[PDB]
């Protein structure tokens, strides 16, 4: 979730 | 301690081990982010779906999987057990 958001 | 590793041998494995359980589960891990890479590449012109293509920085033209095992080293993916 913290990686798709940085996305 | 690990020297620069070059080609095929980057990231170092024993890295990579940490990450997951066993050596087979790395592997179908990468295998199934690659297929996610590839997919997004394959069909980012129209409506990308739940896809996420790169999420390190991309080579100018890495090989999907090559991205996919980096992201893995970077700890930037997680994965449930069969």
């Amino acid at each position: 979730e913290e990686a798709r958001a940085a996305a | 301690g690990y020297d620069t590793p070059l080609g095929i041998t980057n990231p170092p494995i024993d890295e990579l081990l940490d990450r997951v359980s066993s050596k087979y589960a790395l592997v179908i891990y990468a295998a199934k982010r690659a297929r996610q890479i590839n997919d997004y590449y394959n069909q980012l012109g129209e409506g990308i779906l739940e896809y996420v293509g790169p999420l390190v920085e991309p080579g100018l033209q890495e090989k999907p999987l090559s991205i996919a095992l980096r992201e893995i080293h970077a700890d930037l993916l997680e994965h449930t057990e069969g």
